[PDB]
RNA sequence: GGAGCUGUAAGUAAGCUAUGAUCCAGAGAUUUCCGAAUGGGGGAACCCAAUAUCUUUUAUAGGAUAUUACUUUUCAGUGAAUACAUAGCUGAUUAGAGGUAGACGCAGAGAACUGAAACAUCUUAGUACCUGCAGGAAGAGAAAGAAAAUUCGAUUCCCUGAGUAGCGGCGAGCGAAACGGGAAGAGCCCAAACCAACAAGCUUGUUGGGGUUGUAGGACUCCGAUAUGGUAGUCUGUUAGUAUAGUUGAAGGAUUUGGAAAAUUCCGCUAAAGAGGGUGAAAGCCCCGUAGACGAAAUGCUGACAACACCUAGGAGGAUCCUGAGUACGGCGGAACACGAGAAAUUCCGUCGGAAUCCGCGGGGACCAUCCCGCAAGGCUAAAUACUCCCUAGUGACCGAUAGUGAACCAGUACCGUGAGGGAAAGGUGAAAAGCACCCCGGAAGGGGAGUGAAAUAGAUCCUGAAACCGUGUGCCUACAA
RNA sequence: GGUAGCGGAGAAAUUCCAAACGAACUUGGAGAUAGCUGGUUCUCUCCGAAAUAGCUUUAGGGCUAGCCUCGGAAUUGAGAA
RNA sequence: GGUGUAGUGGUAGGAGAGCGUUCUAAGGGCGUUGAAGGUCGAUCGUGAGGACGGCUGGAGCGCUUAGAAGUGAGAAUGCCGGUAUGAGUAGCGAAAGACAGGUGAGAAUCCUGUCCACCGUAUGACUAAGGUUUCCUGGGGAAGGCUCGUCCGCCCAGGGUUAGUCGGGACCUAAGCCGAGGCCGAUAGGCGUAGGCGAUGGACAACAGGUUGAUAUUCCUGUACCAGUUGUUUUUGUUUGA
RNA sequence: CUUCUAGUGAGAAAACAACUGCCCGUACCGUAAACCGACACAGGUAGUCGAGGAGAGUAUCCUAAGGUGAGCGAGCGAACU
RNA sequence: UGAAAUUUUAGUACCUGUGAAGAUGCAGGUUACCCGCGACAGGACGGAAAGACCCCAUGGAGCUUUACUGUAGUUUGAUAU
């Protein structure tokens, strides 16, 4: 699915709150990016969140 | 059943009370028994049973097992039956005399 | 277990059974086809294959057996663009799929009617529904806690706090927690520092040791002990008990009514058994039972015992090192906390920014100082708790055939609908079929006799047999009345 | 054979979507809500109204008061004619 | 308890006291010498209601005190069942039948015969779907048939569908559908490549006659064709190789 | 299906004789009393054949092959429809 | 052979009047022997359908828009990649 390959961040549901506090359901998605990374020594394109990449600990082959 | 085919029994209840006879047949599932010359019924038969008259046949009908008592063969009296193992064999015993069967 | 048995289910027919049948319990064998269905296909219960062995035929055709899905794990070989490689492909190996119990648990997603006497915040409600994952329970759980009586010492659940404190178009409503009393109780592992080995490329990964914490702990350095205890382990036995068949189990005869005695009457007897059911009416003593005693080849379950297994060290020093980072936390936007952004802590999600590290860090409801309490960003953990599709044994001032399950009866049937789906009606002869032989009218049906039966106006539409409704007979009245 | 209800399809009529379509059918939320209509089963004894005021998104609803009933307390007896 | 005085219509509604139903407890009873229930009666009480007889019935049931309620029906266009009224009424669903003979308990209605009449681009003959035994033979007349019925597409008992060539499969594909990997996506899943499935189309070897009560390009007779196996014979090729 | 080579190849071809050839459907109704309409229902139901005279004709009338006489009737011969 | 709608029980007249104001059923009077059959449709405010017109309910639904509050989309900026 569309899930961060390393941290598991995934789409969830939230609320839209108007000034009158009317509530309607919305979807809140993580900032995923397709990235070519070395998994088990073989490069692959997987979904990765910008937060995971932030530390720089994620390979960027 | 505490009574068995071929036993001599005494009828203790029913129209034939105090009669005695041999057990012609036993029906454990129904808990009933047939005693010769006991509880005779007249049955209006068609001639369809190899009887070229139909006629009104006489036959003993079963009676409930609890309405009979086994005849103590040695004494000839009706008795209740206990169970004692004799010579490694489980057998019936007359509570009135201790006789077997 | 010990005499009948071949279900319902009669009837024939043919048989089995003391060489122990039928029947009951344990274990095992077989178990067509469809179905996750998996060799391929398919409109389920059907069709068509490949490989290898076997089989029929002189031979083809035919038949049987085994293997042949997909993905995941590990391994091996092959092997592109491309040189090495990798990918792909082949094989072997590994464990998943699906169904449930219309229950219980956790999670993702998540209404509306309704209430507010309208309605949008709010309420219904994180409910119904859907989906995922489960386990016999789940979830939680070993304090960056509760507190400030001075103290308590994991979690869960019950009572109480209390309809309180609070939240709330401050409306309608929503609504705690701690303390206190109980049920039950249990605590443990890593990461890191550091050490030894291994391998490559003085560090850097693998392995083993090491170590696990807040009255700070640990490494490290000195000392001294190589014990002491424990466990939530094991298809390890041995043993006991228990579940799944069973055996035994006391004591009544007469008299009256009756078709039939258990009822009546007269004398008895038994009781560790006077629970209950059946038997021709109401039985302590007729039967099945009950009290009580006894019983297991086989297979589970539990408990013990042992074995194996796994954990289990004290003291003194701090010079130095370690103690969980894109984490905690902050801005923005949501959400959970009884708490609807509010003065708003605490918890969580998305996004962006982004620490300290023992002189350290978090919390005590904005925030700061002091004080107190604790040590996050890693994991596991029984019991008390929730539920019952099922199995066993019982209970009921629960129903008694329009009731009680929709279904007491061949019911989720008949029937209805394209389908999802909706969904009935229908129990009672008699003690025993003894279910009316024979005769008579009639083509039969159906009757009248004759019989069975205590009773046939109990005759199978069969207990009782109300009312509506229909008809026969007639005591009185009725054809000048509104 | 395909398109399915927050929809489809429509040479367009709110027209068709399994004999009723301004939003199919079935099951569930669900015993929706109904200030509205209907119904609510034995007897006797004692007493016995109201159809008014005020306010109301209130007017055939409701709340307090007025009028009825049952029990109680007390009084310098306060009521009626 | 007696006397006296006063009072006693009543909807909404308040209060009080009772009747009856089922069940529980206790006590005390009744029942095949007939319980409950049903039915009839000219019976008792102030009311709900309570007795007692006769008959029916055939096995359970009162009474007293207390207790608990699925505790009382006449109305809800209430639900279910039964039966009425309308009423011996509407209707008996497009059209021609007549008679003789037969069968039989029974005939307008069944069979046979004769004449008559109707359809005849059909009301005839084949087939696909659909139905699923309704087909044939022998019985039956309960129910079904809008009458009747001796008869039936009904009931009962037996029996009937024969393929190398026909249609389908072991052949092909269209639309559409499924879909290894793959893409996408809160979950579920959506989409789709390879590859498959899928006729209404393409491809494909047999016809004539006869036979049964019921099958026929299926059985039989005659005469064929298509794919293949074995074998005999005949030719020709064996690795410059058909 | 026909060709082409690539590959494959020690057997091929012809005639003749004998022999082999699996599964599923096959009954019956089918402009209907057997299918869709709750009915033995004046409705609906794809395709093929579908004759003669007159006729352009499958129109029309009467007929052939063939099928059928319609599952309540007997009287009477009023109103009214 | 054999239904159905309807139906509180009916021994079911006329006039004038009365009455919830339009009577087969009430009052006064009048007329009328009992039971049917074939016809007609004035009445039973006849049957069928809890009026669709009208009004009401702090009912419902579909629709409109510069009604209120939201929102899918579309677009613009900041920020991450
Ligand atoms: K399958
Ligand atoms: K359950
Ligand atoms: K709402
Ligand atoms: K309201
Ligand atoms: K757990
Ligand atoms: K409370
Ligand atoms: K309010
Ligand atoms: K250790
Ligand atoms: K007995
Ligand atoms: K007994
Ligand atoms: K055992
Ligand atoms: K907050
Ligand atoms: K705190
Ligand atoms: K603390
Ligand atoms: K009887
Ligand atoms: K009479
Ligand atoms: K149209
Ligand atoms: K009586
Ligand atoms: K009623
Ligand atoms: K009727
Ligand atoms: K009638
Ligand atoms: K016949
Ligand atoms: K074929
Ligand atoms: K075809
Ligand atoms: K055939
Ligand atoms: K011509
Ligand atoms: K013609
Ligand atoms: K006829
Ligand atoms: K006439
Ligand atoms: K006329
Ligand atoms: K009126
Ligand atoms: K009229
Ligand atoms: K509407
Ligand atoms: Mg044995
Ligand atoms: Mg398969
Ligand atoms: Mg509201
Ligand atoms: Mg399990
Ligand atoms: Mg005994
Ligand atoms: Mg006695
Ligand atoms: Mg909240
Ligand atoms: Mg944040
Ligand atoms: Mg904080
Ligand atoms: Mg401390
Ligand atoms: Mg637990
Ligand atoms: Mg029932
Ligand atoms: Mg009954
Ligand atoms: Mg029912
Ligand atoms: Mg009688
Ligand atoms: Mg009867
Ligand atoms: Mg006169
Ligand atoms: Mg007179
Ligand atoms: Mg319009
Ligand atoms: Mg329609
Ligand atoms: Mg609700
Ligand atoms: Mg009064
Ligand atoms: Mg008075
Ligand atoms: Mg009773
Ligand atoms: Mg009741
Ligand atoms: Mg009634
Ligand atoms: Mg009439
Ligand atoms: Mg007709
Ligand atoms: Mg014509
Ligand atoms: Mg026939
Ligand atoms: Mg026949
Ligand atoms: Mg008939
Ligand atoms: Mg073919
Ligand atoms: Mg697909
Ligand atoms: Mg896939
Ligand atoms: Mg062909
Ligand atoms: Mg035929
Ligand atoms: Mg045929
Ligand atoms: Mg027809
Ligand atoms: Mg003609
Ligand atoms: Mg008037
Ligand atoms: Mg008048
Ligand atoms: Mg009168
Ligand atoms: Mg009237
Ligand atoms: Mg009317
Ligand atoms: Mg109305």
């Amino acid at each position: 699915a569309k899930v961060c390959y390393f941290t598991g961040r995934k789409t969830s549901s939230g609320n839209n709150r108007s000034h009158a506090m009317n509530s309607t359901k919305r979807t809140v998605k993580p900032n995923l990016q397709k990235v070519r990374v070395l998994i088990d020594g073989k490069p692959k394109k997987v979904w990765v969140s910008t937060r995971a990449l932030k530390s720089g600990k994620i390979e960027r082959v | 059943m505490f009574v068995k085919k071929g036993d001599k029994v005494k009828v203790i209840t029913g129209k034939d009370k105090n009669k005695e006879g041999v057990v012609l047949a036993a029906f454990p599932k129904q808990d009933k028994v047939i005693v010769e010359g006991v509880n005779v019924v007249k049955k209006h038969q068609k001639p369809n049973q190899a009887a070229p008259q139909g006629g009104i046949l006489e036959v003993e009908a079963p009676i409930h097992v609890s309405n009979v008592m086994v005849i103590d063969p040695s004494n000839g009296e009706a008795t209740k039956v206990a169970f004692k193992e004799v010579d490694g064999k489980k057998v019936r015993v007359s509570k009135k005399t201790g006789e077997v069967l």
